[PDB]
RNA sequence: AUUGUAUAACUAGUGGGCACAUGAUUGUAAGAAUGAUGUGCAAAAAGGGAUGAACCUUAUGAAACAUUAAAUAUUCUAAA
RNA sequence: UGUAUUAUUGUAUAAAAUGGAAGAAGAUUACUACUUUUAUGAGAUGUUUCUAAUAUUUAGGUAGCUGUGCAAUUUGUUUGUAUUGAAGUAUAUAUGUGAGUAUAUAUAGAAGAAACAAAUGAGCCGAUCUUG
């Protein structure tokens, strides 16, 4: 008899609350999606809130 | 109403001194079993002032120490350690 | 000095009566912890004695406090004949309350029965 | 498990206690795990530990004694106990073996003398 | 509470008596020793000469004036034994040595004063019976004590010569 | 232990009756049972001593054994002094030796401890090194030592040399008699 | 009285953190520097030598920066600068800078009297 | 038994070591020279071995109270 | 009662360079051998308060790597002080874990401070360091 523990993926956890860019508009978008992602059950919204706090390299360009 | 005593030394190791607890030899107490009754008794020590008036500091017995009736006691301001072999007294009032 | 314990109050104090020079008693209040008990006892009922807190003074630890002598209550003198008769019954009790209490040397304090 | 205790005998003293002393350990020193954090071992954290199968502390002690299929899950959700120094001290030495004159090794049923003073 | 105590030193072991006195001084009392020439030293007389002869060899080679001194009198020899127990360099030990006094035999002042003995140091109750021993003043004659004869005479003469209620109960009550 | 300073009537060593056998297997179910008596302090110390004895007379490893039951034996003591003779084997520096002694005590638990006191001087070895073969009560005309034969004769009287003080105090005045 | 004054006196120390060897010469100033030698007895922390600053000595955030009166001080430069601390009358106290002249210092005390602000720096 | 595991990018210091326990080679022998396994000092506090880099108990912020280990209980020195 | 061995144990064999080392005084019940109790005694281990990215889990550290902060000189913008007395210097008091800061009294006589950003000739006990 075992019990399986729930696995939270690391692509949904958030580490940095402050963005490294000196832009005041990007800071106002970033905390809005953090405020929603705490009380949301949908997974893809949590992926957006992490992706706003990354660098320039980690979000490359898309054709 | 007071029973005389002798301040022997602080609580010691061979090379380290704990300055907060002092050892007192009470008169005519020779055992552990007789020393267990003298707990919670107020101890008054008499020391001088700067203008040579009397000054008084009081303390409460904490517990026994050894096999021959030596008794630990905790004061308000600790003993000056130059008052070795002086005389303090024990009251008959219990303090809880 | 040996003092008759009459009754306990509510202020974490007690009522007590000490003898005086000639056949005179008083009242005072001290802490319960300032006392020491002996096995000797006379019979005094608690309903005869009445209690009033303002009449009776108190005594602190420190010596240099002047205490005021309050005028003697009328209820006391009726109680005074109920206690000064009790001292005449037991043989040599007036000589017992005049002699001061002393610690004896060469013997431990908590050995005797007192 | 007995062969593992044979190799690690230089730091380990072990035995086999009774039911009454086992009941005395859990009520005094008990810490449960739920979601990788230590908790108070109430009647409500037992629910979230076992997903509602066990509802009382007395259910746990019944499963360690009579070895059942819930043995591994109940023995693992307890963190190691934390005990005091023994009242009265050790008799001989701490380094030598039990049959040699010390304390280390296998006490068979006499482990109940050492744990109660440390308890 | 500090007492004054006169001690008769006779029939005592020399080293063991000096052990109990050094704790009795460090609590702040005053003590005096009489008849220190009659203490006992265990063992044969032949080893006890060999021990003292090794003590008379230590002297400073460069300047012998600034060297270890060897006292002869049984009073001043007994003081050197008690000094080994006490921390005589600091202020704590300098005070306790100001309350010590020893004497030769029995002087004139202490004929009427009482004496005490120590039961943990008497020879009959300390050791096994039936072994050899010697006195202290018997040993120091061979090292140059000038006068062991007059003290024996004067002390022994001292040690030879010493060898209406019912009305008041009713009236006062 | 009121007058004495150590318990001389109930020593630490006791008497245990032991029994054990092998664990059953397929080739050999229901094997042989053995029994003995070893003197020790608890049953755990007596388990270790007995299993080593079974290693030497038979090839039985102690890892395969199982302990059946061990109980303690006590004797209703009356209080008469009896004679005892102990035969034993002790281990020393050079090798093993075997000897024989005769004692006088109340019970055989007590007579064993008088051997440990004598062996502390004459032999100078730890108490776990002596292996006791048997203790028996000796009747008369088997006493081979004059020390037991001197004390067995009736109506003995001999005084005592007094050398002990009767006060636990620091100092007493001179001329008080410590009788 | 204020209950915060009795809580403030529980967290006090005597330790001063004076630099090593600052008494032996007049070259070395008594401000604190950390020794970085090889044989340094102060760096290893043996008993009998000086103590070093660590983060365990830090007071809590309720008691930190508190005056003995029970308030936290603030510096004003004008007579009209008292406007932001009118509502914080019980928590904060004000004091005057050391450059204000004696004539302008009179008009500050009359304005701190009406609003109820407690001024430490006087005379 | 372990809530993570796996993968990349960039960059510093070091390359004169010594000691204890177990077992070896050369040498009459060495606080001598040279290898093998484990742990230390270097870079590690307090208590004990009178004193000592490596021996014996022993994991780490500022303090107070009780229980022990190593070692000790005539006196210096706390404790029959 | 004595001759043979075995076990335990004592003495002789045993000699050096200034006055000596069981740590010392001294000990024959403070030496040696074997057991049980009592007590003293460590950032050890328990109980309570507080500080460090709801820590009932973690916290030493040479060479070395990274983060948060204090001191000095000059530049753009905003706010303010001063002949009823600015900058400097000398003594105290409070406050900060610490680099440090703020105020009070005496002396002296003409200019200096704070916030958001910028540029560096940007913080000494040592070099048989340089000048007085
Ligand atoms: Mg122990
Ligand atoms: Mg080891
Ligand atoms: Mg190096
Ligand atoms: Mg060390
Ligand atoms: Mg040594
Ligand atoms: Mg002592
Ligand atoms: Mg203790
Ligand atoms: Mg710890
Ligand atoms: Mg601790
Ligand atoms: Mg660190
Ligand atoms: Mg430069
Ligand atoms: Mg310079
Ligand atoms: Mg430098
Ligand atoms: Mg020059």
């Amino acid at each position: 008899i075992t019990f399986a523990k729930k696995i939270i993926p690391k692509s949904t956890v958030i580490k940095r609350k402050t963005v490294k860019s000196p832009n005041p508009l990007l800071q106002s978008l970033a905390d809005f999606y953090i405020k929603v992602a705490k009380n949301c059950s949908n997974d893809d919204i949590k992926r957006i809130a992490k992706r706003l706090t990354m660098s320039n390299k980690d979000r490359p360009v898309v054709r | 109403m007071f029973i005389p005593g002798i301040f022997v030394s602080h609580r010691r190791a061979l090379r380290r001194i704990r300055h907060t607890q002092a050892l007192i030899k009470i008169n005519n107490v020779v055992n552990k079993e007789q020393a267990k009754n003298y707990i919670g008794h107020v101890v008054v020590s008499k020391r001088l002032n700067d203008d040579k008036t009397p000054r008084d500091v009081e303390g409460v017995v904490i517990g026994v120490h050894g096999n021959k009736g030596l008794v630990r006691v905790k004061f308000e301001r600790n003993m000056p350690a130059k008052s070795v072999t002086n005389v303090v007294e024990v009251r008959l009032v219990k303090k809880e | 000095k040996r003092v008759f314990y009459l009754k306990g109050l509510d202020k974490n104090l007690v009522l007590c009566a000490v003898l005086k020079d000639g056949n005179n008693v008083s009242f005072f209040k001290i802490d319960e912890s300032y006392l020491l008990a002996t096995s000797t006892k006379i019979n005094i009922n608690v309903n005869e004695i009445h209690i009033s807190e303002d009449e009776v003074p108190l005594i602190t630890k420190d010596k240099s406090i002047e205490i005021m002598d309050i005028e003697n209550s009328e209820k006391m003198t009726k109680i005074e004949k109920s206690i000064m008769d009790e001292v005449r019954k037991v043989d040599y009790l007036k000589t017992y309350l005049n002699t001061p209490f002393e610690i004896d040397s060469s013997v431990e304090f908590y050995s005797q029965k007192y | 498990m007995k062969r593992m205790l044979q190799l690690a005998k230089d730091y380990i003293s072990y035995g086999s206690i009774s039911y009454e002393l086992l009941r005395k350990l859990v009520y005094k020193h008990g810490v449960i795990k739920v979601n990788d954090k230590h908790r108070k071992l109430n009647n409500e954290n037992i629910e979230d530990a076992f997903r509602g199968e066990l509802k009382c502390i007395e259910e746990i002690i019944h499963n360690i004694y009579f070895g059942t299929e819930y043995f591994k899950v109940c023995a693992n959700t307890l963190i190691p106990f934390r005990l005091k120094s023994p009242q009265g001290g050790f008799k001989g030495k701490k380094s030598k073996g039990f049959t040699e004159g010390g304390n280390l090794g296998n006490h068979y049923d006499l482990i109940g003398e050492l744990v109660e003073r440390m308890l | 509470m500090h007492k004054h105590i006169v001690v008769d030193a006779s029939n005592h072991v020399a080293g063991k008596l000096a052990s109990k006195i050094a704790k009795f001084l460090l609590e702040g009392h005053k003590v005096t020793v009489l008849c220190t020439e009659r203490s006992i030293l265990t063992g044969p007389l032949d080893r006890s000469i060999l021990k003292f002869k090794s003590f008379m060899n230590k002297r400073c080679r460069v300047n012998p004036r600034k060297g270890p001194f060897h006292h002869v009198l049984p009073s001043m020899r007994f003081k050197r034994i008690i000094r080994g127990m006490i921390p005589y360099k600091f202020h704590k030990g300098k005070e306790a040595l100001k309350n010590l006094e020893c004497h030769e035999g029995i002087p004139s002042e202490f004929i009427n004063s009482e004496r005490v003995m120590f039961p943990e140091c008497l020879l009959k109750y300390c050791n096994k019976p039936g072994k050899k021993y010697c006195l202290l003043g018997e040993l120091l004659v061979k090292f140059g004590w000038k006068h062991s004869k007059i003290v024996k005479e004067l002390t022994d003469s001292i040690l030879e010569k010493e060898k209406e209620l019912e009305k008041r109960l009713l009236s006062l009550k | 232990m009121d007058f004495a300073k150590r318990n001389y009537t109930v020593p630490p060593f006791k008497e245990y009756k032991l029994s054990a056998c092998l664990t059953p297997t397929s080739k050999n179910p229901q094997p042989q049972i053995y029994e003995s008596t070893i003197y020790a302090q608890n049953h755990v110390f007596a388990r270790s001593k007995f299993f080593k004895l079974l290693n030497d007379k038979y090839k039985l490893k102690p890892s395969k054994l199982v302990l059946l039951g061990a109980e303690e034996i006590k004797e209703q003591v009356t209080g008469e002094v009896k004679n005892y003779g102990i035969s034993f084997v002790f281990r020393c520096k050079k090798g093993l030796q075997n000897s024989y002694r005769e004692f006088r005590a109340i019970s055989r638990v007590s007579a064993l401890d008088f051997l440990f006191r004598e062996a502390a001087i004459r032999i100078r070895c730890k108490r776990n090194d002596i292996f006791v073969i048997d203790i028996k009560e000796l009747e008369d005309e088997e006493i081979k030592t004059g020390k037991v034969a001197e004390f067995n004769q009736p109506d003995l009287k001999f005084p005592v040399f007094g050398k002990y003080a009767n006060t636990r105090d620091l100092y007493v005045p001179v001329n008080t008699n410590l009788s | 009285p204020n209950p915060l004054i009795a809580i403030k006196e529980e967290f006090r120390k005597k330790i001063k953190f004076v630099r090593h060897h600052s008494d032996r010469y007049n070259r070395v100033k008594p401000s604190w520097r950390k020794p970085r030698g090889i044989d340094s007895n102060v760096r290893k922390g043996l008993h009998g030598q000086r103590k070093m600053p660590k983060i365990g000595y830090k007071k809590p955030d309720v008691v930190r920066y508190l005056l003995p009166n029970g308030l936290r001080k603030f510096i004003i430069h004008n007579a009209d600068d008292l406007e932001p601390l009118i509502c914080l009358n019980r928590t904060y106290c004000a004091e005057i800078a050391h450059s204000v002249g004696a004539k302008k210092r009179i008009a500050i005390v009359n304005r701190a009297k009406e609003l109820g602000i407690h001024v430490t720096n006087e005379k």
